[PDB]
């Protein structure tokens, strides 16, 4: 995900479901958008496995 | 304001309580002593 | 409605190698009201998913951003979803943070604490400052490994709490510019061997003797 | 509605209070250890000055003002030793009960209590009751030094020798066995001459420079101060317990 | 007089020697922290005008 | 005292030399950072042109 | 040899074995050797106790509010305050000796005796 | 738009520090209610004083509220707001009473109401 | 606007039992004569801030001069607004009392 | 069914003694964590040692672990467990190192594991 808190404490694997749950204006969309943005290097690698 | 101060000139507003505690027992009031060794009781 | 959400979230799967080996990872989002995770739909989706990241408004207002409650957040997959370097540098992180949370009441009584307890207090403060991150700025895994290494190895015990973010930023900048071999072979080998750790310690010491704290002091041990 | 909100609010309030009180209890434990250390550290000088005072009184003129009781006892200066902080239990309340027992003993004998206080809690208790506090000392209840005890003892002995008091008492919490914090009243002046026995038979003669009476009258207020300091240390350890 | 002046000069020499000894590390750290604060003056002005040119471009 | 004085002047001159050696790497990484920023400039421009 | 025990109101200043203890009581200077008649005395305001051991060098302790007691056990010195020789800074010990407060000037003079001056 | 890219670094940093101080004050309010201001740290007491002054300086005499208090309203520019709250957060007004921050405008009104109370900015 | 009466304030002796912090009039000073509008200018905000300070300083060991002055003035103002039942005051006497 | 009429008198007494010791250790754990084991009393330290020993002897080598390690799992009878924990509550093993209690079976395994670290009954 690119977030140190998640990747270190609550790691998400390929095929897993990690609920993001919070009140409002707590940063849920930010977490998910950062996760999406973190795949930019994977896409640049061109490898369908990555 | 003048009237109020002239009135405060003549205004009149409205010791230790007993606590009704009974005396300490003299046997329990310790006394600092000087332990002399001379014989003179 | 439980069926409505479980039917949807059970289609996120990791397929077998006979089916191609593809995968779909789901990140469902649930908004709670007044931090009530015992409401109906929150309860359902907590029951369905494999792990939860709980985000608090109080933690957000205290400066902890992302506002993740690391105490109650959980991943049931766990270390099976980490590379070995991250699995190794972050294994001593959860117990450290729990000890810091237990000891937070004794912040103004360091002299009244065991030396180990004051050490745990300072380490926990550094680790809480280390898990902060700006918005829209994700880090590759090798840099997160280097950052959590800075944290849990002890190389932040000499940096002021209010300088940990800047120290980590500038050290990662230095390593991206100067020592690209450490990051490159962490990324390639997925582990942090002893020679990589040694070179990392050397680079950290040189940077520390180069780094300038905000209080004018030195971060050199 | 809005009842569950107030209930959750009270729950988090009580949780904060619980954390704070648990931390305060562990801090108090550590500081009890410290205060017991200070007490057993001050013990030896007390023992040695007591022994030297005994040796001097063996061959002195026992007519010092601090040593003879006065006919016409009109006033007793009482020193109440309380705390500055308030998260203790019935510590101050027990001190005040003992002090009221002492005051009602002193009014039975015709003496007028003159009140000196140590601590802010006694200040509050006695100003609320419209008392007359001759002197107050504050800020050294949890770690008293010998200089505070010296100041207190000098003021008390000056009041005794002189607008003048005929007796001197101390109401403080004695600390014993780590399990007994007991408010006690002691009489520090005038001291009472008590004869134990010849003990050892014929022994060597002690030389006194210049003589025994000078050294005795120089040691008497020092002994008062040592006892005031021991009382302060015992009260500090008792307050922490 | 000469011998007393000699012993006094020896005492003063020891004291001044130890003082200069301490001042050695003192001024060494002073110079290197002046140097590192000068260094930290750079790498931010560079970041400053880098941010300025990135935004103006 | 002779040894202490010579050690003081030696440490002083080494301190100044080390100050120079350090500001060297300082200005070097400064020009490198400026270069990285100018490099980001063209790609951030093209990302908007396109 | 004699056993010296210098104790203060809240701490044991020093304790050990000596061959000669020099001090100054309110009647004059005095020096105690291993065997010595029992004695009780009061030291001067600006008192300095110099202790001499076999192999070591003389300890020199400024004592403030002292009382000397020689017995069969040895020497015992009660103090309100005490400061060893190698713990005094002669600047404050000198500008305190000039003070107008009697007991603080006495303390300064004791520290000055202990450092070596006066 | 409370974002460093929109409002600036100083605006954002001052807002975040104000919010953090107010959050810490909210966390300490229960202890202060039950145990008192005395059982807090020196840092916590400093923060509580700063937070009371901050929460009073956030109030303002509004133009549409003159019908309720009789006092006319005030307009404060955003740069003055940011600079004043940066000073409050650093602690430059820890000697001014809690009042004189209440229903005022900028720093000039702060000075005037502080001196009308016997204080100086 | 609303005048919120409380049984806790009633039992304490505050009568009328108006909770000054949550009570308000949306018409405001337009519903007063000029004398009352000028003497009772910020009286409601003053009493609200006084109740806040009295709740905050419930266990304060020491308080500075401004806080103690606020507490004294607020206690006097609270005692001044108490009133018996069926005992009205003309508006000029109310103006005089608020001026006091 | 931890009741004297179901399991017996000695079973119940041993279980209750174990539970008492473990609860007292739980109470002391926070004093140990914040202050240190050096601050505790003498009976306190003795109970801490005995309770760590009982904690570790509650562990076992499970039959689900034969896949990794390769050594079979223990099936300790009730009588042997009652007797072993009675002895552990008395203190017959306070000289044995802690590691001698990790993942073993009854008392024979305890003895053979202890003498492997240089400790007898
Ligand atoms: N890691 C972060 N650091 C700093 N600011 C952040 C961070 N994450 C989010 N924010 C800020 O918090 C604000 C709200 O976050 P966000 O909109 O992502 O929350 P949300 O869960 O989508 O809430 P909602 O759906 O109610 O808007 C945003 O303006 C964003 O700038
Ligand atoms: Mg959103």
């Amino acid at each position: 995900t690119g977030i140190k808190a998640i990747d270190a404490m609550t790691p998400i694997g390929r095929g897993q479901r990690q609920l993001i749950i919070g009140d409002r204006k707590t940063g849920k969309t930010a977490v998910c958008v950062d996760t999406i943005l973190n795949q930019r290097q994977n896409w640049e690698s061109g490898d369908p496995k990555k | 304001t003048e009237v109020i101060k002239n009135f405060k000139k003549g205004f009149a507003a409205t010791v230790v309580p007993d606590e009704h505690v009974e005396a300490l027992d003299e046997d329990k009031l310790a006394k600092e002593a000087v332990k002399v060794k001379k014989p003179a009781p | 409605v439980f069926y409505l959400h479980s039917r949807l979230l059970e289609r996120c799967a990791k397929l077998s190698d006979d089916l191609g080996g593809g995968s779909l990872t789901g990140l469902p989002i649930i908004e709670t009201k007044a931090n009530d995770i015992s409401a109906y739909i929150p309860t359902n989706v907590i029951s369905i998913t494999d792990g939860q990241c709980f985000l608090e408004t109080d933690l957000f207002n205290q400066g902890v951003r992302p506002a993740i409650n690391v105490g109650v957040s959980v991943s049931r997959v766990g270390g099976a979803a980490q590379i070995k370097a991250m699995k190794e540098v972050a294994g001593s992180l959860r117990l450290d943070l729990s000890q810091y949370r237990e000891l937070e009441a004794f912040a103004a009584f360091a002299s009244d604490l065991d030396a180990a307890s004051k050490a745990q207090l300072e380490r926990g403060a550094r680790l809480v400052e280390l898990l902060k991150q700006p918005q829209s700025q994700p880090m590759p895994v090798e840099e997160q490994v280097v950052s959590i290494f800075l944290g849990t190895g002890g190389h932040l015990d000499s940096v002021p709490v209010e300088d940990v973010r800047r120290f980590e930023t500038e050290l990662l900048d230095h390593m991206r510019a100067s020592e690209e071999e450490i990051l490159t072979e962490i990324r390639d080998s997925q582990k942090l061997t002893e020679e990589a750790a040694d070179k990392l310690t050397e680079v950290i010491k040189n940077f520390k003797k180069g780094f300038a704290a905000t209080g004018g002091g030195s971060v050199v041990p | 509605a809005a009842t569950l909100r107030e209930l959750r609010g009270r729950i988090r309030s009580a949780g904060s209070i619980k954390k704070i009180t648990k931390a305060q209890e562990l801090i108090a434990t550590s500081r009890i250890a410290r205060a017991q250390a200070r007490l057993e550290s001050a013990r030896p000088y007390a023992f040695e000055i007591t022994r030297m005072l005994t040796t001097l009184a063996a061959e002195a003129a026992l007519d010092h003002p601090l040593l003879v009781e006065r006919p016409e006892p009109k006033r007793a200066g009482v020193l109440v030793v309380s705390s500055d902080r308030g998260l203790c239990g019935a510590y101050n309340a027990n001190i005040f009960r003992r002090s009221e027992e002492l005051f009602s003993l002193l009014r039975e004998a015709g003496k007028q209590p003159v009140l000196y206080v140590v601590g802010r809690k006694a200040q509050n208790y006695y100003s609320f009751r419209n008392w007359n506090i001759t002197e107050s000392w504050m800020g050294f209840s949890e770690q008293p030094t010998y200089e505070n005890a010296a100041e207190i003892a000098s003021t008390l002995v000056d009041a005794f020798l002189l607008e003048g008091v005929d007796e001197l008492h101390i109401v403080y919490t004695e600390f014993k066995s780590m399990l007994s914090q007991s408010a006690e009243a002691h009489r520090i002046a005038p001291m009472v001459v008590e004869y134990v026995e010849e003990d050892i038979g014929p022994r060597t003669l002690y030389s006194f420079e210049p003589d025994a009476t000078m050294l005795f009258e120089s040691l008497l207020p020092r002994y008062l101060t040592t006892r005031v300091y021991a009382a302060l240390l015992e009260s500090a350890a008792s307050e922490l317990a | 007089r000469e011998r007393d002046a000699m012993v006094a000069k020896t005492l003063a020499d020891n004291k001044k020697s130890d003082e200069q000894f301490a001042a050695a590390q003192a001024d060494y750290d002073e110079a290197m922290t002046e140097a590192r604060v000068q260094a930290s003056s750079l790498r931010d002005n560079a970041r400053a005008d880098g941010r300025k040119v990135i935004e103006d471009a | 005292l002779a040894e202490a004085s010579q050690a003081h002047t030696k440490a002083l001159e080494d301190a100044k030399s080390e100050a120079h050696r350090v500001v060297e790497e300082a200005r070097t990484d400064a020009e490198r950072i400026a270069e990285q920023l100018e490099a980001q400039a063209d790609v951030e421009a093209e990302r908007i042109k396109m | 040899e004699l056993n010296v025990e210098i104790v203060a109101v809240d701490r044991n200043i020093w304790s050990g074995t000596a061959k000669f203890l020099f001090t100054r009581t309110t009647v004059g200077e005095i020096g105690i050797l291993p065997r010595h008649i029992p004695l009780v005395a009061q030291l001067v305001d600006d008192a300095m106790v110099r202790v001499e051991r076999e192999g070591e060098k003389d300890l020199r302790i400024a004592v403030d509010g002292g009382f000397l007691s020689v017995t069969e056990e040895g020497v015992s010195i009660l103090a309100e305050s005490a400061e060893f020789e190698s713990e005094i800074d002669e600047a404050a010990a000198k500008q305190d000796s000039e003070s107008d407060d009697p007991r603080i000037a006495a303390r300064g003079r004791a520290r000055l005796r202990a450092v070596g001056a006066i | 738009i409370l974002d460093p890219s929109v409002v600036g670094d100083e605006h954002y940093r001052v807002a975040q520090e104000v919010i953090r101080i107010l959050q810490r004050y909210k966390d300490l309010q229960d202890i202060i209610a039950i145990l008192g201001i005395d059982e807090l740290s020196e840092e916590d007491k400093q923060l509580v004083n700063r937070a009371r002054r901050i929460e009073r300086f956030l109030s303002q005499n509004m133009m549409a509220a003159e019908q309720f208090t009789g006092q006319p309203g005030s307009t404060v520019p955003v740069k003055e707001t940011i600079e004043a709250f940066d000073r409050l957060c650093k602690g430059d007004f820890d000697h001014v009473p809690e009042q004189a921050f209440f229903l005022i405008g900028g720093l000039d009104d702060l000075a005037k109401k502080a001196e009308s109370l016997g204080a100086k900015l």
